[PDB]
């Protein structure tokens, strides 16, 4: 059946968006990372020159 | 007087013209908001206009070639356009490929366009500032004839 | 109404990009957290060596 068809479309449509929370939730993932390396790293530095 | 009243002739000329929506996008007031770039963006909702031969029939068999990879509810067409195809139609602008393809194997030959609430509105706008300067401008050439 | 699938799976995506984006900024805001625990144990470490300091 073709609206059957068309269901099956929907879902595979609902699959794209599956796939696209998936990307969101490794970017944000990465910027997590990412952020709290840099925070890390930068702020040390100026608070070791002043602890030096 | 004359370059004002040809120009108001000018808008009123296109203001006639733009309503037909025979083979273009017919007029905002006629037109409906929902699902016709009134949101309908990304993937939030669809919005698709063509015009495949004059039955349901042809504008499913112009919307089967979408390969439904986005909005693949069939394509619904009925109006009064050249007594044939007129359609308000979901076609996702995530498959704006797609969208062309549901339309172009067909030889529907799409006349979709911008229809948003503030589009409509703009539209509805320059209609009556066209009908308003018509009247103006006749106005001013007569008084500017008896002058 | 033909629509009604694709408007649920529009308003999936949007609920789980939604989600992700507020992680995202909680992740910021715990990453900006982060620094200011390492900037507080610098400065603890900074005042070890004020007493080590002063043991020289």
């Amino acid at each position: 059946l073709t609206p059957n068809q068309v269901n099956d479309e929907l879902n595979k449509m609902q699959a794209f968006i599956r796939k696209e929370a998936e990307e969101k939730a490794k970017e944000i993932q990465l910027k997590a990372d990412q952020e709290y390396e840099i925070e890390k790293t930068n702020i040390v530095r100026n608070e070791t020159n002043n602890i030096d | 007087t004359y370059a004002n009243y040809n120009s108001a002739k000018t808008n009123l000329a296109a203001a006639e013209r733009k309503k037909t929506g025979d083979l273009s996008v017919r007029s905002l007031h006629d037109i409906v908001k929902p699902e016709d770039f009134v949101l309908n963006s990304e993937h939030l909702t669809t919005v698709l206009v063509a015009v495949p031969k004059s039955l349901k029939s042809d504008f499913e068999k112009s919307y089967e070639t979408l390969s439904k990879n986005v909005v693949p509810a069939s394509a619904s067409v009925i109006a009064e356009d050249a007594e044939y195809v007129l359609f308000n139609v979901h076609l996702f602008k995530k498959n704006v490929q797609e969208f062309t393809t549901a339309a172009r194997e067909k030889k529907f030959i799409p006349r979709e366009f911008n229809y948003s609430e503030e589009l409509i509105d703009q539209l509805k706008k320059e209609h009556d500032s066209a009908a308003s300067l018509e009247q103006s401008l006749r106005v001013q050439l007569v008084r500017l004839a008896k002058t | 109404s033909q629509k009604n699938g694709i408007a649920t799976l529009l308003q999936a995506e949007k609920e789980a990009h939604e989600i992700v984006s507020k992680a995202r900024k909680y992740r910021q805001d715990k990453l900006k957290q982060a620094k200011t625990d390492a900037a507080k144990e610098i400065d603890s470490y900074k005042i070890q060596k004020d007493k080590e300091l002063k043991e020289f």
